[PDB]
């Protein structure tokens, strides 16, 4: 079994469901997650 | 609070450093 | 075009970081003076006891 | 046009570091300015508990 | 005496593990888009499911 996650942000979470459309490629599931902190520029691109 | 460096570069790699640069810092640059 | 309006807005971030270094010593410099109310607790907490015992 | 887009980007990186870096100073204004209220009222007794 | 032992060991942190790396790969998520996308207050949050012969 293989898998893929792919986030596309920018209404912009009903265009999500338009993937859902093509029926022949993904069902296309939300998969929230929550809000996390942010502040960071150069410890962000170095946790990378 | 910083951010600025000079440099040269020749121009048969321009457009092919410009290209590799923004997918290597995950863009955040701007490069004129 | 827009290198002139990117460096506009560092150097009001400057300012701002700078109110914090306005904010910071604003605070320190009051405490210092918010510290004789102690002061000035103690001396009539003092005088209330250097009178009944004497 | 698409370096447009990366421009917007910078003016709201960089003003979200200020907002970070000016209220780690407040958080610092914060619990210093009650550690140090507690430090000096600590030191003022002891020199009139002598006294005392 | 150590088969129920061990198989009950490895139910219990293969499952907290695999749920490591989920968590991981969320925040492999959360990162790299922040950066490819604008950063107003937060991107927009999706997923995908998965595909067979069709990719």
């Amino acid at each position: 079994t293989e898998f893929w996650l792919i986030s596309a942000p920018g209404t912009w979470e009903k265009l999500h469901a338009a993937t859902t459309k093509n029926n022949n490629l993904a069902v296309s599931s939300k998969f929230n997650i929550p809000d996390l902190k942010v502040g960071t520029l150069d410890v962000l691109v170095g946790l990378s | 609070r910083l951010g600025f460096v000079a440099g040269v570069i020749n121009r048969e790699r321009i457009p092919t450093f410009e290209r590799m640069l923004w997918r290597v810092c995950r863009g955040n640059v701007f490069l004129r | 075009q827009g290198i002139q309006q990117l460096l506009q807005a560092e150097k009001r971030a400057a300012e701002k970081v700078a109110d914090a270094r306005k904010r910071k010593a604003r605070r320190l410099k009051q405490a210092k003076e918010e510290a004789q109310m102690e002061v000035d607790q103690y001396r009539r907490e003092r005088e209330q006891e250097f009178q009944s015992k004497q | 046009a698409d370096v447009q887009k990366q421009i917007k980007h910078m003016m709201a990186f960089i003003e979200q570091e200020a907002n970070e870096k000016a209220e780690e100073i407040d958080a610092k204004a914060e619990e210093e300015f009650n550690i140090e209220k507690g430090r000096l009222v600590q030191t003022q007794r002891l020199k009139i508990m002598e006294y005392y | 005496k150590q088969f129920g032992p061990l198989v009950r060991w490895l139910k219990v942190n293969f499952s907290e593990a695999f749920i490591a790396w989920i968590h991981v790969k969320a925040l492999r998520v959360f990162v790299e888009s922040v950066l490819r996308y604008g950063l107003p207050v937060n991107f927009q949050a999706m997923l995908l499911q998965p595909n067979k012969k069709t990719m």
